[PDB]
């Protein structure tokens, strides 16, 4: 199984530094060029830097040249991005990517990690409050029931939400965060059969990595 | 650097029809008998996925309904036939010169039949109330088209202050949208009114779809 696992994303103050790592497994790492690509909050993809299979050739986008250093350790099967002089514009999800290894010129990026999130801001990390959304007390019982949880007042993005630790996967809608007085809020809904709740347990699992928060909120009838 | 321009910015297409997406470069990206333009698909919550490399080569594992063509400064990605899980943003990217650069992307949307939303309303949780705040949450699930207008009423009067709306992207199976609409007000304000209504007006019906509760049951 080809895997590229990024780590190191965090909230950093302007002017600050940060080091990202990407652990490559399941292929011959030294046989491929590698790149970092980032996705900014406007959802645009932006190429950041590349490194040749042995590391003697590197190249950077105009935006990061002189501030970032890409490097690799083939024995460790690891790709690095050292960042410095961070600014608002560097806020993005950073993806580790593998280049195809065809001859006769340059190559497309054929495998991509899941990404690691970096935010550059003077604002402080704020953990979310998590509130259960159970139907109103006068609510009508139908064959279907929709539950939810409201994740409020956190910074920076992201939070992740799962239901019953992933078991409840279909019938889930998790909405994009919205800014509210400079903190983020989102909500997630899950729809399940009325026979299954409150008979069997339904729990929303909320993680906010930047504050090391993990909350499991049980949805209980009012 | 090489500037890549994609058009159109978005394209809406019925299931089974052809979609053609254009990428133009500020200079030729040809060399050595090849053209170095590659195409990627990006779906929400997922990293980009390689579709086509070096202008026309289909990446292993990608379905044959995706094809690329073009040369020098002018390239096209074609999807034929378009299927429900093709909802995504598509990007071109050149590697003929460093620094490597991406196009701005083209968002593919699916045209389908109208569908009424399923609406659910939730009073502020007791837990939030003890914290001193009050959010009333409304979910409008599985509807089409995207631009439903949600309206809030409190004791029968339209209420706009404190309302924030958020949409998911189009569902990769049924091609519908979902959204949340959240009314946030002080606990004081929440407690001095009785009836709370969220209303969806949508031309899948002449009557609004309504969900309401009374804080006094
Ligand atoms: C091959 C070429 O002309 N360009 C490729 C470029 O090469 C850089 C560099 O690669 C080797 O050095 P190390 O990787 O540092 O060992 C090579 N040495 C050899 C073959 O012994 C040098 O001669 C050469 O200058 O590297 C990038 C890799 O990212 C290539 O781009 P793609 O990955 O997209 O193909 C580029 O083709
Ligand atoms: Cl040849
Ligand atoms: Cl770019």
């Amino acid at each position: 199984e080809v895997k590229l696992v990024e780590s190191g994303g965090d909230l950093v103050k302007p002017g600050g530094s940060l080091k990202l790592s990407c652990a490559a497994s399941g292929f011959s790492f030294s046989s491929h060029g590698m790149s970092w690509v980032r996705q900014t909050p406007d959802k645009r993809l932006e190429w950041v830097a590349l490194i040749s299979r042995g590391g003697s050739y590197t190249y950077y986008s105009d935006s990061v040249k002189g501030r970032f250093t890409i490097s690799r350790d083939n024995a460790k099967n690891t790709l690095y991005l050292q960042m410095s002089g961070l600014r608002s514009e560097d806020t993005a999800i950073y993806y580790c990517t593998r280049h195809k290894g065809l001859r006769r010129g340059t190559n497309a990026m054929d495998y991509w990690g899941q990404g690691t999130s970096v935010t550059v801001s003077a604002a402080k990390t704020t953990p979310p409050s998590v509130y259960p959304l159970a139907p109103g007390s006068a609510a009508q019982t139908n064959s279907m029931v929709t539950l939810g949880c409201l994740v409020k007042g956190y910074f920076p993005e992201p939070v992740t939400v799962t239901w019953n630790s992933g078991s409840l996967s279909s019938g889930v809608h998790t909405f994009p965060a919205v800014l509210q007085s400079d903190l983020y809020t989102l909500s997630s809904s899950v729809t399940v059969p009325s026979s299954t709740w409150p008979s069997e347990t339904v729990t929303c699992n909320v993680a906010h990595p930047a504050s090391s928060t993990k909350v499991d909120k049980k949805i209980v009838p009012r | 650097d090489i500037v890549l321009t994609q058009s159109p910015a978005s394209l809406a297409v019925s299931l089974g029809q052809r979609a053609t997406i254009s990428c133009r470069a500020s200079e030729s990206v040809d060399n050595y008998g090849n053209s170095f333009m590659h195409w990627y698909q990006q779906k929400p919550g997922q990293p980009p996925k390689l579709l086509i490399y070096r202008a026309s080569n289909l990446e292993s594992g990608i379905p044959v309904r995706f094809s690329g063509s073009g040369s020098r400064t002018d390239f096209t990605l074609t999807i034929n036939p378009v299927e429900a899980d093709d909802v995504a943003t598509y990007y071109c990217q050149q590697s003929n010169e460093d620094p490597r650069t991406f196009g701005g992307g083209t968002k593919l949307e699916i045209k389908r039949a109208d569908a009424a939303p399923t609406v659910s309303i939730f009073p502020p949780s007791s837990e939030q109330l003890t914290s001193g705040g009050a959010s009333v949450v409304c979910f409008l699930n599985n509807f089409y088209p995207k631009d439903i207008n949600v309206k809030w009423k409190i004791d029968g009067s339209e209420r706009q202050n404190g309302v924030l709306n958020s949409w998911t992207d189009q569902d990769s199976k049924d091609s519908t949208y979902s959204m949340s609409s959240t009314l946030t007000l002080t606990k004081d304000e929440y407690e001095r009114h009785n009836s709370y209504t969220c209303e969806a007006t949508h031309k899948t019906s002449t009557s609004p779809i309504v969900k309401s509760f009374n804080r006094n049951e």
